[PDB]
């Protein structure tokens, strides 16, 4: 109905857009990696959500020039954890910050 | 008594020393070089008389002498006054006493028109004195846990009139429509109508409400300005026993001491700070009289607080060479030297960190695609009226700016020209959401 | 949002509410009833926009309505902005929201070419709510024992460099010479050269020695001003311990807030507070820009403290008129309503007692007869280079102006025109003292 | 040695009273302090260990097994949130102790008030998980000991059991001063 | 992990760096500027190891670097290594902080023989954030006007055994007289 | 049973602090409380040789939420009895 909002648990960022498609992963981690910073992968159950720090799968992707392999490993988390949120991070070294932070997968 | 000992054409300053450039104005048909010289007389020393006692001290290793002289371009009658300061003029990790020992006097000297300070150039040994920020940016970014995009803001409407329930009710639909601040006006200290122990209590209640059904830490800026730091400290340790994460306070109006006497304080209990630059246009506005804002940047991020106004945002202050001049000083840790955006010195702040630049004024849903692209993520953006003017109510509103904003960074990320297609980014926005549809219909265009 | 609902001319001025008077010249072309009743708006509401948060509150109550356009005599653009704010929109006892919310806002605005605050009638009950003045005149005359003539006092130079023994030294010279008070430079804060520990003790010295020999009662205006409001009181009280009667703070720069924390302390602990008006000039000394000194007078006299500097005396000001317009705000009970001295409001202090008001700027003994006619006898006289500049020391100088002094006193009250006689009421006191016989021929005339 | 010559409980006085000048003596080429012999009479007034090997073991709940510790790395450049995120883990996979460098005190790219802070979820958030009480020394040397007090106060706040002081720069007299207040806040 | 990272022959001192010298003599065989660059590491960073958190931090600016190789007179096997420190790695008004960062660890090396620190050059900035001395030389003599002259001190004997108003009448014979 | 009691040669021992003696007896008094379904306690001795420390080692107790102390009168002193008296009405204690 119009005008009643319900109000709506986002995440962190990008939660208010629909689930982003696969060119749009595409030339986010296009641009995360052409910053320079360091792709990282976390993931965790729906419930602990709020946690301060996740899970990571691996390890933070330090050096890697390759587009073809990181968009061959969010989906093994997500097999591997069929209930769990993928959170992709990028690391910055120099300045100890975190330039990206957005959940590729909602979580089954 | 006729000067030219404070004009020293040969000195080349140490890297101890504190710097100034004085845009200043001089008497007619007197000769250029005079004139620096009595400019840096008046701020330093104010000698010679004729006197027994100027004896005792050999004045010249305290002497401030001007070294350079330079001319205004595009105007004759002006020029550019630089002038070097010995180190031991100044206490340690004092901001009060520097601002009264530079511009304290020199303005009230008789022979000069128009003056205006323009750039301070810190010795590394006076900053490391300087409590500097609190936290900083990517502290309360860390702390808050929110990461690549600007955050959000808002001011309650109507600032005077609603008692402790009605600001509750208000700030609550703010909150639980996707912003993550609001803050509590400049006018609301403590009035008739609605004390501050009443609007702490319920503020908080609003806050912890909604922050569990949104799943993100939110926060608001608590008004803690007061007459008397006994009582402004009052403020901040009921604030600490509420457990809010932030707080307000207006440093100009307040004093530098009393700002920093809250730096201090913050630091200690871990609290993010916000200051506000009211009265900051009595001094800044006319390009002829008062001191630069700049200086006022500088002298903010040495005292402390975590987010300083830049604003006005109407459309622009403009121009946008000069605000990303003291932008980059609020913020970077070394600024290298630009007349073009204006920085006269090689500004380095080693390790200290930088400062939120907010932007504010009434911003409104299509002002998103160019406000990003020159102040970028690490800004906040408080409106006036954005989130309150939407005709469904407040709490609609917020998710019709929070969607615009995240459809303009997902477009700068792609490469796209966020301040070029604006409408492409915005209209194709609205095609997922309903809200944004009728907000880009209001306020058109 | 057309406005003119602000711009009621048939307003009745409540005897509770603040008042106001703008000098104003808007955008070519604009009616001044537009532009006074958005003046009115930008300083109290900012009001109304579309919100539909603003429907929840009586508005009218807390609205600010212009009731008088008066005319600028001698300009044509400009026009007199008479505006009345309800009482229920400041805090009781803060001097810093009231000027926060005047000038806080309404300065950024940008339909405004020219804004200058020249007026406020302050209502007996937010006066009462304020603290007010320590001691006052008639308290410090009584403490002090010092009755029928004005005060002198004296600047320490050089200004850098003096260390703890000297500057004491210095000091006891001055004090035994004649005068009654010393001033400790703005400058002086806590150096490097001289720790404010170090200075604190040995003052103490030379003001107790110098007591006795005299048989005077002697003060000493030590400089409390801290970059934190914990180290003023810390110094306040070291200074307390020490048995020194006055202190000095710095109220622009030190905040109102502190200032006025600063105040209140000094009523339970018996201190008095001497008050220096740093960088003034940026505000004050353009007729276009800026807050009337008037303004900062009221202000201070609401907030605290027992002298307070006027200024320049070089040779004056100028002009008079305007001079004894707030002066008579500084000293007076009940003042009527003048234009030639810019009373432009009836205010009514009610019961605060006054604050002395201090001259500075330099004078020697030649220009003293004509400032005893013009500032009466609740006035404090300062020379920096003045009494240092005697040829024969910094002991007979002070002995010069103090004869100088009491011959002029002596004669005003026989009746006789000390202004238009300055040589026949001089050059008579010589006669009897050498000291003032060489101050004479060294300063001519 | 006579007894008289020693004040009790102050270890800092038989080191000046032994050694302090004794070295400095011009007909000596090469001395070596290698053993002393402490009476009970005095060794009763030290205060000793705050809880002692007994004490840990009973309070830990580790018995029958040497403990293991690690030391987190590299000693410079971690953030306030790194510092956890690298804590966290090590923790998580077994260990029960996480050593804060000596280097680590308070940073300017690490303030101390943060590391406090962001170790506080580690420590806690990896104990839940594998069921075992684990440790995290947070270094409280300072260079006034009104700071040291400040930084122990505030890690007893926030609920760590144990942390870490040096004692041969830091002075015996702080540490001593530290050591009589971990007893009566009961930390390690 | 073969050092000469930590060996810049280049660098230039910065005005905010805290400089070391250090007298030294390694394992014999040992080229000079090799342990040069091994007491540079361990007292900076004690690094690179084969570690993934260590990839986590620009290590490149907190790294403490040797420039300048001097031989010390009179010695062949011992030389002084100049090296350098950022500021960032201390703690701003700090005595016993400098102390730990620097030779708390190094000295317990295996390859170095005799190590021996010899001069530190404080930067300003530091300099700055430090107390210092309370009151000095010159404030010493204005508040017990003693001037011009050296001041003159005593011992009192015997150390140990004196009681309580012994000892003050043993000070006041010393006082009193000169 | 409903209360244990520490007999009064206990106050303060070298194998047995009086810190760690009061925290562990605390677990036992609640870990029991919840099983038995009934209020139970443990006198605490809280004999000392000087009167502050008497007064640390209650509020310890208080702290950790013990109801009920002990003390030894007739070699503690009336004195100290008083003192400790009236400190229990002003923290409801038995
Ligand atoms: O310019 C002058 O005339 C003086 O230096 C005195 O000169 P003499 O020493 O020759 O008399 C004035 O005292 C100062 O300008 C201001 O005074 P103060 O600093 O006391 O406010
Ligand atoms: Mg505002
Ligand atoms: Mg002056």
């Amino acid at each position: 109905t119009v005008g009643d909002y319900q109000t709506v648990a986002t995440l962190e960022t990008f939660g208010f857009l629909p689930p982003m498609t696969q060119d749009e992963i595409y030339d986010q981690i296009a641009y995360i990696i052409a910053q320079g910073w360091s792709p990282l992968i976390e993931h965790v159950h729906p419930s602990r959500s709020m946690a301060t720090y996740w899970s990571y799968w691996k390890l933070p992707f330090f050096g890697e020039k390759d587009l073809g392999v990181i968009v061959s490993e969010l989906e093994a988390c997500h097999r591997a954890y069929p209930d769990h949120h993928v959170r992709l991070v990028g690391y910055d070294a120099y300045t100890q910050s975190q330039g990206a932070c957005f959940v590729v997968f909602e979580g089954r | 008594e006729y000067r030219d000992t404070y004009w020293t054409p040969d000195y080349v300053p140490l890297d101890t020393d504190l710097l100034a450039c004085f845009k200043c104005t001089g008497q007619e048909g007197v000769p250029k070089e005079e004139v620096a010289a009595a400019v840096a007389a008046e701020s330093s020393t104010g000698t010679w008389s004729t006197v027994w006692s100027e004896l005792l001290v050999d004045l010249d290793f305290y002497k401030g002498r001007c070294y350079r002289i330079e001319d205004v371009p595009g105007d004759k009658e002006a020029f550019y006054a630089f002038i070097a300061y010995p180190l031991d003029l100044f206490e340690e990790g004092s901001v009060t006493n520097v601002l009264t020992s530079l511009v304290g006097n020199v303005f009230g000297f008789k022979a000069l028109r128009h003056l205006r300070l323009e750039d301070i150039r810190f010795p590394m040994a006076f900053i490391k004195t300087c409590p500097g920020p609190p936290n900083g940016i990517c502290v309360e970014r860390d702390r808050m846990n929110k990461y690549g995009r600007p955050l959000l803001g808002c001011t309650i409407k109507p600032k005077l009139g609603l008692s402790g329930k009605n600001y509750g009710r208000v700030v609550y639909e703010c909150l639980r429509g996707g912003l993550d601040f609001t803050k509590d006006d400049e006018n609301i200290n403590s009035q008739p109508f609605q004390r501050w122990q009443n609007r702490f209590e319920f503020v908080a209640e609003a806050v912890a409400l909604a922050q569990q059904e949104t799943g993100e830490k939110k926060g608001h800026y608590l008004n803690c300005t007061a007459a008397t730091p006994e009582e402004m400290y009052e403020r901040a340790e009921f604030a600490k026993e509420l457990g809010q994460p932030i707080i307000m306070h207006d440093y100009i109006t307040g004093g530098f001491t009393a700002n920093t006497g809250l730096s201090k304080w913050c630091r200690k209990n871990g609290m993010l700070l916000h200051i506000h630059r009211a009265m900051h246009a009595v001094i800044d506005r006319h390009p002829k009289h008062g001191i630069h804002f700049r200086v006022l940047a500088k002298c903010l991020r040495l005292s402390g607080g975590d987010q300083l106004h830049t604003g006005t945002v109407v459309g622009k202050l403009e121009d946008r060479q000069t605000t990303l001049g003291f932008i980059d000083q609020l913020r970077e840790s070394f600024i290298p030297e630009d007349r073009s955006r204006g920085n006269f010195f090689d500004q380095d702040w080693g390790s200290m960190p930088g400062v939120f630049a907010v932007a504010s004024g009434g911003i409104h849903v299509w002002h998103m695609p160019a406000l990003v692209a020159i102040f970028g993520d690490d800004s906040v953006l408080q409106f006036g009226g954005g989130t309150h003017g939407h005709p469904w109510g407040s709490a609609a509103g917020a998710a019709a700016n929070r969607v615009a904003l995240e459809a303009c960074v997902k477009a700068r990320n792609a490469g796209r020209e966020i301040e070029k297609e604006s409408r492409d980014i915005l209209m194709e926005a609205a095609k997922h959401s309903p809200e944004l549809a009728i907000a880009l219909e209001t306020w058109k265009e």
